[PDB]
């Protein structure tokens, strides 16, 4: 039942994991993060950009 | 990057 994201809700189709070790979030769900296809190299949430 | 497809 575990939840994540910028939205809390539980996982569902492709999702995108935080390079940042310490990310509260870890993971988020593509469309929530603006994304069609998965980014080449690292890539750091919204919130671990602008921490 | 790394993602997963949800099972
Ligand atoms: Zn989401
Ligand atoms: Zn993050």
């Amino acid at each position: 039942e575990p939840t994540y994201c910028l939205c809390h809700q539980v996982s569902y189709g492709e999702m995108i994991g935080c390079d940042n070790p310490d990310c509260p979030i870890e993971w988020f769900h593509f469309a929530c993060v603006d994304l069609t296809t998965k980014p080449k190299g690292k890539w750091f949430c919204p919130r671990c950009v602008q921490e | 990057a790394r993602t997963k497809q949800t099972a």
